[PDB]
RNA sequence: CCGUUAGUUGCCAGCGGUUCGGCCGGGCACUCUAACGGGACUGCCCGCGAAAGCGGGAGGAAGGAGGGGACGACGUCUGGUCAGCAUGGCCCUUACGGCCUGGGCGACACACGUGCUACAAUGCCCACUACAAAGCGAUGCCACCCGGCAACGGGGAGCUAAUCGCAAAAAGGUGGGCCCAGUUCGGAUUGGGGUCUGCAACCCGACCCCAUGAAGCCGGAAUCGCUAGUAAUCGCGGAUCAGCCAUGCCGC
């Protein structure tokens, strides 16, 4: 629970030097790609459960 | 009149077409030994040709292309096996032996949890 | 002449929009000329399992496009109707172009 | 051929020649094998001065390299090593000017182990 | 010298300043912080604060080291 | 193989010899993949065969060959508190194929610049008697054996 | 300390993206976005009568949202006074209502997460916990099931030390990836922290 | 090498083309 | 491995036009492709056998569980999990909490870790020659021509994305330079030019070009990977991404 630094949208890139990437969900600014915007965690499991849309598990 | 025999494996495509003729192939556009440059590679398309000899009275015809030179290569010799099959279908003792029987299924599988070739974990160091 | 495209996730909504489409609209364009399906397009991610630390835990999944581009000849009036309202599926989209 | 370094081109085309004069070799050879204008097929035994002294005289105002090479490499390097700059900051000690992260690996400039 | 790059280009953070307040001349150190700069013609000779990381260094520059990428003129380690 | 051979693969003939010994030997001149250049050098040597010595490229393989072929030597036992040297009689199978590699390798040894010109000048000297390759045969052979008192031991 | 998800392993084969739609390239993410900032508020709002799962359906500019519960009666509220602060409220989150799709279900013994945040729950008042599990269990399969594997892990209500435990009746291959089952986990309110609840009902498949 | 980076390896490897290689 | 459905990709297996690139028409079967079911159940012939099943053979797309994926059961380890999220309790607060200017986590006498490239002629150097692949590209991949020693800078066309932007796949092929030195190897580090995301790029970036070109001519006691399309080797793309130290990870 990093509150203080919800600030990640009030972008004021203010020299777009800062304004950074993140994950909708479990915050995490780390690996926070795009399409899914979420930490491979907040990411990968809500999709394990599934509640996100079509994709579905790898094989081969 | 006409025999086709198709020849593919590992991500190469190599449709091979005979008819009535002599021993001219178009590779998809030249010929044998001028596309298989200095390639010993050449005779590779040609082998269910030696199956019930000769190699002058057919006219070849080949769609070859994908994965590259010897994969397409052999692919066209398994195709033009699959020609005489049209043909005479009844080469047993002949198509089967220095024949054939599918494609291969032996392609660059898969690297997953790193070791890239498959097999190739990091090695280990002086413990 | 229409061209369409209905781009799907569901390997079962494609089939119920082209083939109602296709199908219903046998009785109005040019017959229809069927659901040419198109390489179905795949993108693949994967990621760590084992949260934090563990160049090991991951594995993968994937999201794609299946893609139907069914079209019918003859702009025959009648096949508007036996498609652009006569549709069932849900898991794509009504793309229609000419 | 003399030139320079005494840089005499072997059994080796013109290029060949120059890139075994300082500051030369690979990227050297092809501009003083157009310029001297010689077919970098020769092995380079009979460079005749009616030839040599037309690249061999160019090659000089305009080149250096030579006993020249470390003014523009000597001189150049003494002004940022007498300014508060950085450029020269790299080389203020034995690390690595070009990179690099220096505390572990950077023996080339260092020296040896220790 | 020093032109070379002109004007005395200064990534805009440094070069506003660098200009006009090279009227009234100079007061040395005005704590520079956006070193990305290519330093440049009137950059010839003067003081600014380069951020080290922790700490505004005065730094005096001269003639023929001017113009170069500000950073490197203003160290940011410390070994042996 | 944890009980069952685990079979010895084989290869389909030369492309210019319908040969097995052809392609095993090639495969030992080669590297990465590169069937090209190996069979390439197979070749050219080829070249020395029938050119700097009339007599036939078949025969000079062949003979190189029955020279190179081991036939009996040694590893140990560790049986009875213990580890002797015995020998014995070194089986066909391997007899080639490292009396093979044996031969490419020594050969790779050579002297010349170009590599068709070791595979040549092995091979040869081989198939007469005379070199790195069958010699360090040789050596490999009667030297194994000392442990002759050994071999009863059997392996 | 591993084992997929009793969710992955069934994908395409018992049980489906709950949240069913497409999109695509640069919008399909803020879609679904928008799509949690909803299940969220909503079994935030409706774990009230106790909800139990969320289906919200695109096959257009709408939102489906069938969600499901087995308790009709607070559900739609005493005429339908309920439905209306909801299906309205909702605008509030990216407009395009949708219309308050009420799915009620048969029996609370097939439904596994249910009995989960049920014998959960308890915990929290505070109980016999591995009685707890013996009989939800037996009941949940009990009453018709083919099989009730549960565990409960994580500060055996009590103990300084904490621990797992575990009971089951019946069939519940969670392997055999086809097995269709019911699977639900359970927070863990009580003072000890966070101490996690599962449970998983087999439902045939034959 | 492929950190010739100058000639054939060197750009073969850093990806790029130029004074070694049009961009076809 | 085979027929079922269908053909803007792919056929011509049969032409006709051919602008002869499959450009145009035309043919849906063949190669293509999503999709469907059938295909060794040790079932049959020969061995063995009370049996299971292994062993021989044909049939063929193939068994001997086809090669490759996902599935890791009971516990161990109180393993890892402070800053992934969640959390019981604890401490905390004009501050152990907020924002901003710089440094810094890339400091080095040193050791160990994982990879890069290297000693080369079964190679390097140059020119010309011959073919994937699973992915990727909208305010994005970027067409050819103009500025181009070079990085790149411009005009600028395309798609709207199995037809359009990425892409030049390399080793392979033919001749040509070199004939075995520290060499054309090697490309450090310091020799030069530029390209570029970004303000700014000292510290704390990627790149092209200028000069310089070090160690090394396969590496001690020792230690590693790998049953066959695999080992080795050669390449293409991928998310993080206005630039990136990615020689790292992933897929082919």
């Amino acid at each position: 629970a990093r509150k203080a630094l919800i600030e990640k949208a009030k972008r004021t890139p203010k020299f777009k030097v800062r304004a950074y990437t993140r994950c909708v969900r479990c915050g995490r600014a780390r690996s926070v790609y795009r399409f899914f915007g979420l930490c491979r965690i907040c990411l990968r499991e809500l999709a394990h459960k599934g509640q996100l849309p079509g994709v579905r598990k790898a094989s081969w | 009149e006409q025999y086709y025999g198709t020849g593919r494996r590992k991500e190469a495509v190599a449709r091979v077409f005979l008819r009535p003729g002599n021993g001219k192939v178009t590779v998809n556009g030249q010929d044998f030994n001028e596309y298989f440059q200095g390639l010993v590679r050449a005779v590779a398309a040609l082998e269910p040709l030696r199956a019930v000899d000769a190699l002058g009275h057919f006219d070849a015809y080949i769609t070859v292309r994908g994965g590259g030179k010897s994969g397409q290569i052999d692919a066209i010799k398994l195709g033009i096996a699959r020609a005489l099959v049209q043909y005479n279908p009844d080469y047993r003792a002949k198509l089967k032996p220095l024949g054939f029987l599918t494609r291969d299924a032996r392609v660059v599988e898969r690297k997953k949890y790193g070791k890239h070739k498959a097999r190739r974990a990091p090695q280990y160091s002086k413990r | 002449k229409i061209r369409i495209k209905l781009r799907g996730f569901d390997h079962k909504t494609l089939d119920a929009s082209a083939q109602k489409i296709v199908e219903a609209a046998r009785r109005s364009g040019a017959q229809v000329s069927g659901p040419i399906p198109l390489p179905t397009r795949v993108r693949r991610f994967t990621v760590i399992r084992g949260p934090f630390k563990h160049k090991d835990s991951r594995e993968h999944f994937e999201l794609r496009t299946h893609n139907r581009l069914v079209d019918i000849i003859n702009p025959n009036r009648k096949t508007i109707e036996q498609l652009m309202t006569l549709d069932l599926p849900t898991g794509v989209e009504i793309e229609i172009k000419t | 051929a003399r030139i320079a370094g005494v840089e005499i081109p072997r059994n080796k085309r013109v290029d060949v020649a120059l890139t075994y004069i300082y500051g030369i070799g690979k990227a050297r050879a092809k501009e003083a094998l157009e310029k001297t204008g010689i077919n970098p097929a020769t092995r380079v035994k009979d460079l005749t001065e009616a030839e040599v002294v037309r690249l061999r005289e160019y090659v000089e105002n305009t080149w250096k390299l030579e006993g020249e090479l470390r003014a523009e490499v000597a001189a150049n390097i003494k002004r940022l090593m007498d300014i508060g700059c950085y450029r020269g900051l790299r080389h203020r000690r034995g690390l690595p000017v070009r990179g690099q992260r220096t505390r572990t690996n950077a023996r080339t400039r260092k020296g040896p182990r220790k | 010298p020093r032109s070379l790059k002109k004007g005395v280009f200064v990534d805009d953070h440094l070069l506003e300043k660098v200009l006009e307040l090279n009227a009234k001349g100079e007061k040395r150190l005005i704590k520079t912080w956006s070193r990305r700069s290519t330093i440049v013609p009137e950059m010839v000779g003067h003081t600014i604060a380069v951020y080290n990381g922790k700490q505004h260094v005065p730094v005096y520059i001269t003639e023929n080291m001017v113009g170069h990428k500000l950073g490197e003129f203003a160290p940011t380690r410390t070994y042996r | 193989a944890r009980r069952r051979r685990a079979e010895v693969r084989q290869l389909q003939p030369d492309l210019v010899y319908g040969d097995v010994l052809v392609t095993a030997f090639i495969n030992k001149i080669m590297r990465d993949g590169k069937k090209n250049l190996a069979a390439r050098i197979f070749y050219d040597a080829c070249k020395i065969i029938q050119e700097k010595t009339g007599q036939e490229p078949l025969k000079v393989f062949k003979q190189a060959v029955e020279n190179v072929k081991p036939r009996m030597e040694v590893r140990s036992r560790r049986v009875g508190g213990a580890n002797y040297q015995v020998p014995m009689e070194v089986s066909p199978r391997r007899q080639q194929s490292l009396a093979l590699r044996w031969l490419v390798q020594a050969a790779n040894q050579r002297p010349e610049r170009r590599a068709a010109v070791r595979i040549a000048h092995e091979l040869m000297d081989a198939a007469e008697g005379k070199g790195g390759a069958v010699k360090k045969k040789e050596d490999v052979e009667r030297m194994a054996e000392a442990n002759r008192a050994y071999a009863h031991y059997r392996w | 300390g591993n084992k997929i998800h009793p969710i992955g392993f069934r994908l395409g084969i018992t049980r489906d993206w709950e949240s069913r739609w497409y999109a695509g390239k640069k919008q399909y993410r803020h879609l679904l976005l928008e799509d949690q900032r909803i299940r969220g508020l909503l079994e935030k709002e409706l774990y009230s009568a106790g909800l139990a799962r969320v289906d919200i359906e695109r096959a257009a500019d709408n939102v489906a949202v069938t969600v499901h519960v087995a308790k009709p009666g607070v559900v739609i509220g005493r005429g339908g006074e309920r439905i209306r602060v909801l299906r309205e409220e909702l605008a509030k989150l990216t407009g395009k209502n949708v219309a308050l799709n009420v799915q009620e279900v048969q029996n609370p013994n097939l439904s596994a997460p249910l009995v989960a945040q049920r014998v959960a729950e308890q915990i929290e008042r505070r109980f016999a916990v591995r009685r707890a599990i013996k009989q939800a269990v037996q009941r949940v399969m009990e009453s018709g099931a083919k099989g009730a594997k549960v565990i409960v892990s994580g500060r055996i209500g009590g103990a300084e030390q904490a621990r797992t435990e575990w009971a089951a009746q019946g069939r519940v291959p969670l392997h055999t990836l086809r097995a269709n089952i019911d699977y639900g986990f359970a927070l863990a309110r009580t003072t000890y922290g966070v101490l996690g609840v599962k449970a998983y009902i087999f439902l045939g498949e034959v | 090498g492929k950190g010739d980076r100058r000639t054939r390896r060197g750009k073969i490897w850093r990806g790029t083309y130029g004074k070694y290689r049009p961009r076809k």
